[PDB]
């Protein structure tokens, strides 16, 4: 209204914008950090040292530049009042972890890519305890080291063992069997191989992938994750050891079982995405399920071996169910997550149907895998074989009106007391509409199966009764279950372990119950912050990786300590410090958190970053930046520096930042959650607009007449929803990454959040963006489209299809690409190119 | 889809970039030319008495090496210019900062000036912005 | 300088720009037309009806969309001094020729963006006088008709009979046989059949496909054009049926030979480039042979069978040459050309070296090809069986230190009288510089040759000395033999029909000369216009679709008269005229042809469009359209309305366009064309550059301070070299489609204007323009790429790649993409698209 | 690469989008409620007495009824609104010229009026701009 009242944003040059955005750089460098993570407790069991654990984990010292395995000495006494801050001991003599220049092979670009694992370096390791093994792959080739086992400790660094192999190609996902630590496991050639650390053999063990031709023509893998798994159910890895050993008893052979998820992926569409080497002009094909088209047809299988007190693996053997896995469990379309009871009885599996509203976990005895041979005599003679009573135990079924998130806390206890009837713990949103814990007893009553003849189950066929369900949690709030978080149960004191939004829902606190009685919930961590934590496997002591919305993340190490007759009630006393808190860079303000009411009178959380020198009566242009779909909570209380600078950098031009989560966002339970089911993009910026509403009404230096709207990936998607039904408040969108077409984008993600095109029309026509062409504005310069070329999970094709309904509707744009990054630009240059041209398009046109 | 946050930016700059221009700055004086190695490797300490005991025992000198104010971003090459480089030889002028354990000999710039003199300019400086990394004129007096 | 002295053009919105585009349309549905085109003159043979001639073409008539066959009666006299129009009488009864929008096959899709023809309908027709045939492919099937052959001249139109097929799917490339009318031959799947349209009897003939997989496992093609010959050779076919007949002599057998091209790409690198359904995001992997990578493997083939008295093919036979092409002719990269000799004696070739520097002419007789089978006594069997005497004939040998021109002008003679020493014609650029026909004999002295043994040719074994070589024209000008040129040779009369620039390079006319002797050349077109013509079969009377840069294109048909004594000066008077010049549109200038000189004083021609409702003292912006390379003469003295229409746009908007033919271009000879010869982009821009300042000093209006660069294909590459070595004059650089990296472009093109990578590594590097992006602007909003997706030619990968360094070099970009076009910008929504965001750029940013 | 020029757009279709119009509004009465038609086809003339003489056949009337200013085109989309149309029921308001033969029968757009008043104003817009190509409205004067 005022053009002296509307703050003017000063016009920089190109090379300003750079100038700026590197200053930024060199700030950021310092600021990002990657926190030590990966944590593992070992004690020392001496009770003269000086040292009471030794922690391990993974981290960068800065000395360098790939993350390594290093590890703390936890002393016994710390001298009070005066902090002890860890030296950060390394295993490893600063050998590469990576290859020049970061190269990988195209798997393990792709794995990266699923765990969104930016850092480089040894970015998982696994370990066993007694040998104290610890297992990694550098520089695209397995590695080993031992600390503390039968041996002893050290304080040097040694040299990372390298293990020799005849296999041609990438050694992937090495899992150490936890029966036998001499042996080992990996994934090569999308098969499962298992070998033997000191005298150096290998040996295949499952013979789905032919390697003969292209992936179009060889389509079986073994022991892998499939896409939608990897992108969608968070799961990695597709095959689990059996923790125990089992004697058949030939005369004095140890047979070790390992499930593994088979998948057939040939009746899956392929689609061919350009590959990193632009120069050769190939692309990848991709077995990508879209949206409606089929899933993968996927099996559980027992790969078993056998072996000698030598160290040689003697005998091998494939087993399979004793019917078909699509036939025995019907309405099975996805293997969420699998794993074992720690006694070796039983192999879990958390199943999950095509609506995704129908959740089950299921127990699978070992004996209910025949061997696998083509002759079907054999077959019918361990058909019959199976002794009858043994049986699958569907254990527990969550069924739901919204969608089932997967939750992988499931904590089977040893059953050995009351020798039947499982007792396990397990997450349950769906029951009271929050994610809480409970303590399920079931009852395993067998009624006597001929596996010889197939019979089609029932509705309820394995599922049995439950005994009991106790409730140890209740509330408005929810236990943390996704993105790897997980429980810890002390078995000898009985009390699990858990972290919460109890106090808060914009901060994660560990809490404690007892799975006895819920008595209460014992918070062990200090408010204000929300902490990642991680237990000893002793219960004595944790870390916790926490931070604030002001605050930089630190990483504490706390001792529970108390009078150990009252176990839940024991004070968390802060030990020591392994990675202090760090300098906030002078042009830094941490942004405000508030909060406000809908019309429904649903309590919204939002952010802001007020403009740097700020003049009050100023008016200011305002980038509404948005994600606001499932799975991910923008708002929270938490150290919003290392991962939003760019909202600060916007700040520091004078644009007001706003970030709002509406309805969709996660850790506010499933009731918050499906206020988009079967409407996703649509009710999403009715919580956006409301949200710039109240921070205009509320703080006085909105400008609603200059508003942009951001996002990446389903924020782009709401950039664009947001331009099209509310073109007058919204006056920009830098769209990047969007889902143009929800017909295109595959099952995992969209079959859940609405559901097979056949079902949903009138959502998908409504919801799919580049159908509503039309509707955007025929002004130019109000729509910066940003997309990576390389794209696997929001595949290229959807701007390219956005871009042609543009062109058929003769409306503008303008767009970027970059062509060498897949999801997030990765490389710095490619992100400088980014934040430049997003500060000048806002510069100009906002 | 779950939010690729896409901050990125993670050059990771080393504080021995300044110490890189140390490993630079070597010459031989065996005939009456003399010639200059130059070495920049960071992500990796070692780097140092490993590069100085190979060009002692090759028979080079170490000069003044000034070091940049600025820890380098790596990813990005860095020119050379200078009143040296197009008057007396420079067989490479770009440096990748890229790592190699080490063991190895690495990438390193040969500088032939024959007699030296007053002195000559060396200059390095980045491709991206053209600012200032480093910037030196050579010693007739910290020679044998 | 002046700020109130320079041109400031009108700010239109969006929808204003699209209101301007669409009144452009408005009257661009009346200046195209698509003129008729591939006549065919039969004569009436009737001495007593009206109608001397009876003209056959294609042609759009507008009462009507596709374009279809028609006639036309040409009567045997007129009434003088009144003109007369002739009807567009439709040969066929209205039935469409495309189905419905337009969906084609891949490989007519190909064809069609190889050729550049845009409309629709039957696009091209085969025709065979003696029977009346008129062989075409129109819609899903190939069609056939007659019309006054042994039967009779019709009246009213007929129907079109199908050809009906047991094959699947299309049946490309359909020819009749001129030794027997009744059959005819096609490709279909990459291998030669031939049919019979009466019986409907076909046959296979070639077994080098066999549609196992994809063409990266199917690598065996024959008689079909690959990729480099079609788009930089202009050859489509890769049979030709001989035009006699043979008799074996058995018992009354016809034998009918093919010459065929057998190609082997197996070792061509593929690459795959997006399909046009991009739901199914899938790619087609492509044959493309870049720069130092292997061409296909070639080789020559004879293709004969045997058919009875009733047109059954009685036998078939592949055949071969006695030794392997590849050995028997080393240094042969390319069959640039091919065909038979009239009598049907010997098979003729064009060969072309891997540098397009050693074009050689050689006659292969159908003797030399022996059966073609695995039994290797059988093959040493008839390498005895065949005579001593037979030989290839290196007949002509062009040798050149620039590069050879495919020139197919190539007549041989009968050579009745004294039967060695074939007499042909032939254009020959490399000698004199410019393309002038030459009467050339040849002697051809057998030396006499076993078989047998394999030998290795030396450098020029087969080659037959000259016996004269006299020319027939001679002068600073050249005959057209390119673009689908050709002369005629009336044989009887002693004259040769050819076209050329001779009187200037801005129009092609119609000469005549004798080659009895080299006497006068006689024009026959009209000068002050540019003519494409085509002569009757019996030399009587021509069509010529002429036009000039201020009249539209009109079509009149001149009719050869005079005394037959001197058949040289018979002078060609307007006998009836077939299309009119269109009304041109209210708003359209004409635009200027100049010339200028260089500093080195040599002429460059060049365009101005003029800004309309000019101010004398204003500067206005200048937009350099410009494409530079060879073989494209974008100013001559013709119609520039239909394809430079966005021009007019442009100048109707205020902005002066300015068009340069810089040196390299075509029309002008070889050491004009040859300034570009391993510098390509280095010479050009010098050339636009220096038009400018030409033009900015003769007409007073062209502010150099405001300059735009807009070029497509091999244009647009120039643009961003003149971005890159010329940034203080080009304001902006429209770059449509650029040749950025010269590494990753085919063979055919660049290793001949370049040579191989290995030999020209600084003309590469110089200019590959995208490893120079460090010196593109810094500044935003001055570099505009605009490419089409799914680009056959001119990749996708090209402007990614530069899009890529300009992120590497943190340079600014625009960037539009046409997810549907290919390489033209083919649909009209796509170009209307195209035109309304060239004009907001100019109109924003210039 | 020889001139891979935009070549403008040839719009080959004109004057038949008039001869198109006179088939629109096929009306139905055989109680005072109506039902309606529209076609639109291009590319040639004998496509209308077929069609007309098939609604004849199919007990739909005739009216004459205004041509549009400037004739469409093939290969693109038209909307059809106006008073009648979303008020009263139109289920194709979509429409599209797409050749087919003058033998066989069309894609239609069902609209029921019933009792329609006095007048249903009726328009067809194209889908690029929504620039007011053709207006229409019928008269129960007119009906049979």
């Amino acid at each position: 209204d005022d053009p002296a009242a509307r703050f003017q944003v000063q016009k920089h040059s190109w090379d300003g914008l750079r100038s700026i955005i590197h200053g930024s750089r060199k700030y950021s460098g310092l600021i990002v950090n990657k926190a030590p993570h990966d944590f593992q407790f070992v004690q020392k069991t001496d009770e003269s040292g000086p040292h009471s654990h030794r922690l391990y984990y993974l981290g960068m010292p800065y000395g360098s530049r790939e993350n390594s395995l290093l590890y703390s000495e936890i002393p016994k006494k710390v001298r009070k009042e005066a902090l002890l801050l860890l030296s950060w001991k390394q295993m490893l003599d600063h050998f590469q972890a990576t290859p020049h220049h970061g190269v990988y092979s195209r798997e393990e670009e792709l794995l990266r890519e699923r765990k969104r694992l930016g850092v480089f370096g040894i970015t998982s390791y696994d370990f066993h305890s007694e040998s104290g093994l610890f297992l990694f792959q550098a520089s695209n080739s397995l590695f080993h080291c031992r600390d503390g086992g039968k041996n002893g400790f050290m304080v040097s660094p040694m040299k990372p063992l390298e293990i020799k192999t005849q296999c041609s190609g990438p050694r992937m996902d090495p899992k150490i069997c936890p029966a036998d630590p001499a042996f080992f496991s990996f994934i090569n050639n999308s098969d499962l191989w298992v070998a033997n650390i000191e005298t150096g053999e290998e040996r295949r063990l499952t013979f789905c992938h032919q390697g003969l031709s292209n992936v179009l023509d060889d389509p079986k893998s073994a022991g892998v994750a499939t896409f939608v798994i990897q992108e969608e159910f968070d799961r990695f890895t597709g095959y689990w050891w059996c923790p125990t050993a089992s004697w058949e008893g030939s005369e004095g052979l140890k047979t070790l079982r390992i499930l593994y998820e088979e998948v057939d992926e040939s009746e899956v569409e392929v689609i061919h995405v350009p590959s990193p080497a632009l120069e050769e002009r190939k692309t990848d094909s991709y077995r990508y399920p879209r949206t409606g088209s089929k899933n993968p047809k996927i099996a559980l299988k027992l790969a078993e071996f056998q072996t000698d007190s030598q160290g040689k693996i003697v005998s091998t053997q494939e087993k399979e169910l004793v019917q078909p896995f699509s036939s025995l469990f019907p309405k099975v379309e996805y293997i969420a997550r699998a794993g074992w009871t720690r006694d070796g009885k039983y192999a879990w599996a958390m199943f999950l149907d095509r609506p995704q509203q129908w959740l089950q976990l299921v127990l699978l005895p070992p004996a209910l895998f025949i061997p696998s041979t083509e002759n079907e005599e054999q077959r019918l003679a361990s058909a019959r074989a199976v002794p009858r009573n043994v049986q699958p135990y569907v254990v527990y079924e969550e069924v739901t009106n919204v969608w089932i998130n997967v939750h992988d806390i499931f904590y089977p206890f040893p059953q050995s007391e009351g020798e039947d009837e499982l007792c396990f713990l397990r997450a349950n949103e769906c029951k009271t509409g929050f994610c809480h814990l409970y303590k399920v007893t079931a009852v395993l009553k067998s009624q006597g199966y001929d596996w010889s003849e197939p019979f089609s189950p029932g509705e309820d066929e394995f599922k049995c009764p439950i005994k009991e369900e106790i409730a140890l949690t209740s509330g408005e709030w929810e236990v943390l279950a996704r993105h790897g978080s997980k429980i810890w149960v002390n078995e000898e004191t009985k009390l699990v372990y858990f972290q919460g939004t109890k106090d808060t829902p914009l901060e994660h606190h560990l809490y404690v119950v007892s799975y006895e009685a819920a008595g209460e919930i014992v918070r062990l961590t200090t408010p204000g912050f929300s902490h990642s934590c991680s237990m000893s496997q002793n219960f004595d002591m944790f870390v916790s990786h926490y931070s604030s919305v002001s605050t930089p993340p630190c990483v504490h190490v706390y001792k529970l300590s108390g009078p150990d007759d009252d176990p839940l009630h024991k004070q968390p006393r802060f030990w020591a410090s392994m990675m202090e808190a760090a300098s906030c860079p002078p042009d830094y303000v941490p942004p405000e958190i508030f909060h406000f009411h809908t019309r429904s009178d649903v309590r919204l959380y939002g952010m802001i970053y007020k403009p740097h020198a700020l003049q009050p009566g100023k008016k200011h242009p305002t980038v509404l930046f948005v994600y606001g779909g499932p799975q991910v909570q923008l708002v929270n209380n938490s150290f919003k520096g290392i991962k939003y600078l760019r909202l600060n950098t916007l700040a520091s031009l004078g644009y007001a930042v706003v970030v709002i989560d509406g309805r969709g966002s996660c850790q506010r339970g499933l009731r918050f959650e499906g206020a988009l089911k079967n409407q996703m993009g649509q009710v999403e910026i009715e919580d956006q607009v409301e949200g710039l509403q109240f921070v205009a009404e509320k703080y006085g230096f909105i400008d609603l007449s200059r508003v942009a709207i951001h996002g990446w990936s389903y924020g782009g998607f709401l950039s664009l929803m947001g331009l099209i039904h509310k073109p007058q408040v919204f006056k920009v969108a830098i769209a990047g990454a969007p889902v143009t077409v929800w017909m295109a984008y595959d099952t995992g993600y969209t079959e859940r959040y609405m559901d097979v095109p056949e079902n949903n029309q009138h959502g998908y026509e409504a919801g799919s963006v580049a159908l509503h062409v039309e509707k955007l504005p025929n002004e130019p310069n109000r729509l910066l489209i940003l997309h990576g070329f390389l794209d696997e999970n929001v595949h290229f094709f959807h701007t390219n299809f956005l871009v042609s309904q543009l062109i058929r509707a003769g409306k503008p744009y303008q767009l970027q690409i970059y062509p060498n990054e897949r999801h997030s630009i990765r490389c710095p240059e490619s992100g400088e190119h980014y934040e430049v041209t997003l500060l000048h398009f806002l510069q100009e046109y906002l | 889809s779950p939010l690729g946050v896409l901050l990125k930016m993670i050059h990771n700059a080393l504080r021995f970039i300044p110490v890189t221009s140390v490993v630079l700055l070597y010459h031989r004086v065996h005939p009456e030319e003399v010639t200059f190695h130059l070495y920049l490797i960071p992500s990796d300490c070692s780097i140092r008495k490993a590069i100085d005991d190979l060009e002692m025992k090759f028979q080079f000198v170490r000069i003044h090496k000034p070091p940049p104010l600025t820890p380098l971003y790596m990813g990005c090459r860095y020119t050379v210019s200078g009143s040296g480089s197009g008057m007396l030889e420079i067989l490479p002028k770009e440096l990748e900062l890229c790592y190699r354990s080490p063991g190895e000999d690495q990438l390193f710039s040969e500088f032939y000036v024959g007699h030296l003199g007053s002195g000559i300019r060396l200059q390095v400086k980045d491709k991206k912005d053209e600012t200032l990394v480093w910037e030196a004129l050579v010693k007739p007096g910290d020679l044998m």
